[PDB]
């Protein structure tokens, strides 16, 4: 599965 | 909606939701913490090749 990176 | 580059693997599916039109889950993340919970889109989650062989070996 992939990721969503964080919101920075 | 920029990727993490690495791949991951789905502990749990927490919750759903709807977010501007799209269906997304609640993603607790095996090998890492409850604070690492993120909200994905199904294509993030299942490949094309993953639906495939899963409707082939049913």
């Amino acid at each position: 599965a992939r990721k969503s990176a964080p919101t920075t | 909606p920029k990727l993490d580059e690495g791949f991951y693997e789905i502990e749990a599916i927490r919750r759903k939701r709807v977010r501007k039109g799209k269906v997304q889950y609640l993603i607790k993340w095996r090998g890492w913490p409850e604070t690492a919970n993120t909200w994905e889109p199904l294509e993030n989650l299942q490949s094309i090749a993953d639906v495939i062989d899963a409707f082939e070996g049913s």
